[PDB]
């Protein structure tokens, strides 16, 4: 079970390795990356790896290695570096009853793996039932260093029905260790005395 | 800054010994630092970094070990390609900065300096300066003392020395000495001497020549 | 195999600029690693400059931190350092240096000298130094080269265009009144001069001369 510390990018992180050695000749490091210059600070008995401005480079799998009396160890942590920006997009910007389909599109975001990253379509609170999401579409956006994506999920909507809700809300969540961001965009709904005379 | 204070200024061992030299920081630099080796007169070459990791192509007699502020390079075994000066760099805050060096100086059999003489060349004399040149070569200790002399008297003015590096091979050093004169003093005598006070003779070692003849 | 090699002017004027390039082969400076410029006072002080990254930021010393601007070139593969508002004090040898928390400064170029002062460039005179008339024979026999009254440094000094590596020795050079001064020796087989040519090669890229002055034995 490989560790896993999620860091916002732009975000400081603090990895910390210590080993247990009573021995002489003790050392603990963690491997440092040809990105970085002086982010580690190792000592005998425990080194700490610093992420500062935390970019997607940094992003990976980072190795603490110890040696005690000849005697080499070795674990393995997982970091994470996320991107989720509040940038929702919708189409089209407002609905109308009996409209076949919305779509929602998340931009400048990492992971895009659907285990992590969620969409859903509510409804004054809640999931709007009788919606049903057609798959996502991920897609590598434009942004240089470093490769960011822009995923859009769209749904076949149901008939919305009486009374005509104010607006439907596109909710972007992301699953993370142990936390849950989310973001929403509003999708408003026209009805009624849409148009009206004097 | 953080200053970094690393001794010896200068040591002698000999050949197949092990040395150690310690390179003190201002505040605790968590291992950051790096050993530069410096050939005289060529460019750098970073044995070691974050302490005590050895680059890779570097012979396992180096090794470093400390923590905090205080750091030591260890070379075992010393060879001949091992005659060079040392620094340390800590890189854990800006700016970096180095140590002062340590010059790494190797011990051995004491030599002779082989000495020659020459005249100043046709061609210098056309100009309106002479210059008679003493070489001396392959000696050691570096500490050597050399003493001009025209018709018998000594000349001390005029005179210019510059020594070599250690020779990386015979771990010997070399040496040259310059008299400067002007045309007109130098075609009023007859007799240059170039000689050489080493502690590996008591008697000194002597060229000279005579002008013409 | 990565290599550095400086480049630049080795002779500024004071309150010039001064502008040095590092070509870097065998890597990419945007794949990774830091770019750092070091440089090294007469008397051998270090002193770090600043660097550029691999993702195009920099990092400078405090103590330069107006005059420095560490800028590069990603299409040749260069980076470069340039230095304002210099003045005698910076004269020094200028270094490049890959580094990072995998290597760790491992890389460095040769070096290159940079000299700071209103003097003009002077070449070098050479004198050929042929052994004395008469004396004694010898299993061997030692040859030299004066090479007076140049400036600035450096000069480069070798016997047969490099060809005869073994038994030469240059010396050091010295300042007497604004000018350099220099010598070298050679000893090779008596046998071997003069039925061969011994030829002193002196370059002084300063002033762009290429001196190819050969050993004669003396005439009375
Ligand atoms: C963070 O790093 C990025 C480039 O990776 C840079 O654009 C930005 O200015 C940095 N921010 C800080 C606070 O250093």
């Amino acid at each position: 079970p490989e560790p896993v510390v999620a860091v916002a990018l732009g975000a400081s992180r603090q990895l910390t390795c210590r080993l247990a050695c009573a021995d002489r000749g003790a050392s603990v490091q963690w491997r440092g990356l040809d990105t970085s210059l002086g982010a580690v600070q190792s000592d005998t008995g425990r080194s700490v790896l610093t992420v500062r401005n935390a970019s997607l480079s940094a992003a990976g799998t980072r190795v603490c290695v110890g040696s005690c009396g000849g005697r080499t160890f070795q674990h393995t942590v997982q970091l994470l570096v996320y991107a989720f920006p509040n940038q929702l997009t919708v189409s089209p910007a407002a609905l109308v009853p009996g409209d076949p389909e919305v779509a929602c599109t998340a931009h400048k975001v990492t992971p895009v793996d659907p285990n992590a990253l969620s969409f859903s379509l509510l409804v004054g609170g809640q999931e709007l039932e009788g919606a049903q999401a057609l798959g996502p579409e991920v897609q590598q956006e434009p942004i240089g260093g470093d490769v960011l994506f822009r995923v859009t999920e769209r749904w076949r909507l149901p008939p919305l029905g009486t009374p005509v809700p104010p607006a439907l809300y596109c909710q972007a969540t992301m699953r993370l260790p142990g936390l849950e961001l989310s973001h929403r965009q509003a999708i408003p709904v026209l009805g009624g005395e849409n148009l009206y005379f004097q | 800054d953080i200053l970094m204070t690393q001794s010896p200024s200068s040591m002698s061992v000999s050949l197949g010994d092990t040395v150690s030299f310690t390179c003190h920081a201002s505040q605790g630099i968590g291992r950051n630092i790096g050993w530069l080796q410096q050939k005289p007169g060529k460019s750098f070459k970073g044995l070691i970094y974050h302490g005590t990791n050895l680059k890779d192509g570097v012979p396992s007699r180096f090794s470093g070990s400390g923590s905090g502020a205080d750091y030591s390079l260890t070379i075992s075994r010393i060879e001949s390609e091992d005659f060079a000066d040392y620094y340390c760099i800590q890189y854990v805050q800006f700016p970096y900065t180095f140590g002062g060096g340590t010059k790494l100086e190797i011990k051995r059999a004491d030599a002779a300096p082989t000495v020659s003489i020459f005249p100043p060349s046709s061609e210098q004399l056309t100009s309106g300066g002479a210059s008679v040149v003493c070489f001396l070569n392959n000696f050691y200790p570096k500490d050597i003392n050399v003493k001009w002399k025209i018709d018998g008297s000594e000349r001390q003015n005029g005179v210019l020395n510059s020594w070599t590096d250690q020779d990386s091979k015979d771990s010997t050093y070399s040496m040259s000495s310059t008299l400067t004169l002007t045309k007109d003093e130098y075609e009023r005598h007859n007799s240059y001497t170039c000689e050489a006070t080493h502690k590996t003779s008591t008697s000194p070692i002597v060229k000279s020549f005579n002008r013409n003849e | 195999d990565v290599q550095l090699q400086e480049s630049g002017p080795g002779l500024v004027k004071p309150s010039q600029s001064l502008s040095l390039t590092c070509s870097v082969t065998g890597y990419s400076i945007t794949s990774g690693y830091y770019w750092n410029w070091i440089r090294q006072f007469p008397g051998n002080k270090l002193e770090w400059m600043g660097y550029i990254s691999y993702d195009g930021s920099n990092n400078y010393n405090p103590s330069l931190k107006n005059r420095v601007s560490i800028t590069r070139d990603t299409s040749k593969n260069h980076f470069f350092l340039k230095l304002s508002s210099v003045t005698t004090e910076d004269t020094a040898t200028y270094y490049c240096a890959r580094a990072s928390d995998s290597d760790g400064f491992a890389y460095w170029g040769q070096g290159t000298l940079v000299t700071v002062s209103a003097a003009k460039t002077t070449a070098p005179s050479v004198y050929p130094l042929a052994p004395v008339c008469g004396g004694t024979t010898g299993s061997s026999v030692t040859l030299g080269c004066l090479v007076k009254g140049y400036f600035p440094e450096p000069v480069t000094l070798t016997w047969n265009s490099g060809s005869l590596s073994s038994g030469v020795h240059t010396f050091p050079a010295i300042l007497q009144s604004g000018l350099y001064t220099l010598s070298s020796s050679v000893t090779v087989t008596s046998n071997t001069w003069p039925s061969q040519t011994i030829t002193c090669n002196v370059a002084h890229p300063a002033s762009s001369t290429k001196v190819d002055k050969k050993i004669e034995p003396r005439v009375p």
